[PDB]
Protein backbone atom coordinates (compact mmCIF):
# COMPACT_ATOMS: atom_id res chain seq x y z
CA UNK A 1 0.00 0.00 0.00
CA UNK A 2 2.40 2.60 1.33
CA UNK A 3 4.96 1.02 -0.78
CA UNK A 4 3.98 0.94 -4.37
CA UNK A 5 6.68 -1.28 -5.97
CA UNK A 6 9.50 -3.12 -5.01
CA UNK A 7 12.40 -0.15 -5.49
CA UNK A 8 11.84 3.31 -5.74
CA UNK A 9 15.43 5.54 -6.73
CA UNK A 10 14.76 8.65 -7.73
CA UNK A 11 16.01 12.32 -5.86
CA UNK A 12 13.32 14.68 -7.21
CA UNK A 13 12.07 17.02 -5.00
CA UNK A 14 8.70 19.70 -5.60
CA UNK A 15 6.51 19.94 -2.18
CA UNK A 16 3.74 21.96 -1.89
CA UNK A 17 0.78 21.99 0.62
CA UNK A 18 -2.90 20.94 0.25
CA UNK A 19 -4.42 20.69 -2.92
CA UNK A 20 -7.71 19.97 -1.14
CA UNK A 21 -21.33 19.81 -5.09
CA UNK A 22 -17.77 18.76 -4.80
CA UNK A 23 -16.98 19.19 -8.37
CA UNK A 24 -12.79 18.99 -8.85
CA UNK A 25 -11.85 19.68 -12.11
CA UNK A 26 -8.24 19.24 -13.47
CA UNK A 27 -6.35 19.52 -16.75
CA UNK A 28 -2.91 17.93 -17.40
CA UNK A 29 -1.01 18.95 -20.15
CA UNK A 30 2.80 18.52 -21.03
CA UNK A 31 4.40 21.10 -23.43
CA UNK A 32 8.15 23.08 -23.52
CA UNK A 33 9.14 20.45 -20.83
CA UNK B 1 31.62 15.20 10.77
CA UNK B 2 32.63 13.94 6.65
CA UNK B 3 33.11 10.69 5.22
CA UNK B 4 36.36 9.02 3.74
CA UNK B 5 37.63 8.43 0.22
CA UNK B 6 36.68 4.87 -0.82
CA UNK B 7 33.00 6.00 -0.12
CA UNK B 8 33.15 9.15 -0.65
CA UNK B 9 29.39 11.41 -0.67
CA UNK B 10 27.40 12.66 -3.46
CA UNK B 11 24.67 15.07 -2.61
CA UNK B 12 22.75 16.28 -5.42
CA UNK B 13 21.96 19.99 -5.43
CA UNK B 14 18.81 19.99 -8.20
CA UNK B 15 15.90 22.30 -6.70
CA UNK B 16 17.76 25.65 -5.22
CA UNK B 17 18.06 29.23 -4.91
CA UNK B 18 21.86 29.23 -4.95
CA UNK B 19 23.50 31.71 -2.86
CA UNK B 20 27.17 31.18 -4.38
CA UNK B 21 28.83 32.80 -1.94
CA UNK B 22 30.55 29.79 0.13
CA UNK B 23 33.71 32.22 -0.12
CA UNK B 24 33.07 32.64 3.55
CA UNK B 25 34.08 28.91 4.22
CA UNK B 26 37.35 29.26 5.73
CA UNK B 27 38.18 31.90 2.75
CA UNK B 28 41.88 31.02 3.13
CA UNK B 29 41.48 28.01 0.69
CA UNK B 30 44.79 26.26 -0.10
CA UNK B 31 43.90 25.19 -3.74
CA UNK B 32 40.42 26.89 -5.25
CA UNK B 33 40.77 25.82 -9.16
CA UNK B 34 38.25 25.71 -11.52
CA UNK B 35 37.95 23.52 -15.02
CA UNK B 36 36.17 24.41 -18.04
CA UNK B 37 34.43 27.44 -16.48
CA UNK B 38 35.92 30.73 -14.70
CA UNK B 39 35.72 31.49 -11.08
CA UNK B 40 33.33 34.58 -10.58
CA UNK B 41 31.53 33.58 -13.55
CA UNK B 42 30.28 30.68 -12.43
CA UNK B 43 27.78 32.79 -10.02
CA UNK B 44 25.71 33.45 -13.22
CA UNK B 45 25.42 30.46 -15.23
CA UNK B 46 22.70 27.99 -15.43
CA UNK B 47 23.13 24.43 -15.14
CA UNK B 48 21.03 20.90 -15.29
CA UNK B 49 23.00 18.93 -12.05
Amino acid sequence: FRVYSSANNCTFEYVSQPFLKNLREFVFKNIDG
Amino acid sequence: RFASVYAWNRKRISNCVADYSVLYNFAPFFAFKCYGVSPTKLNDLCFTN
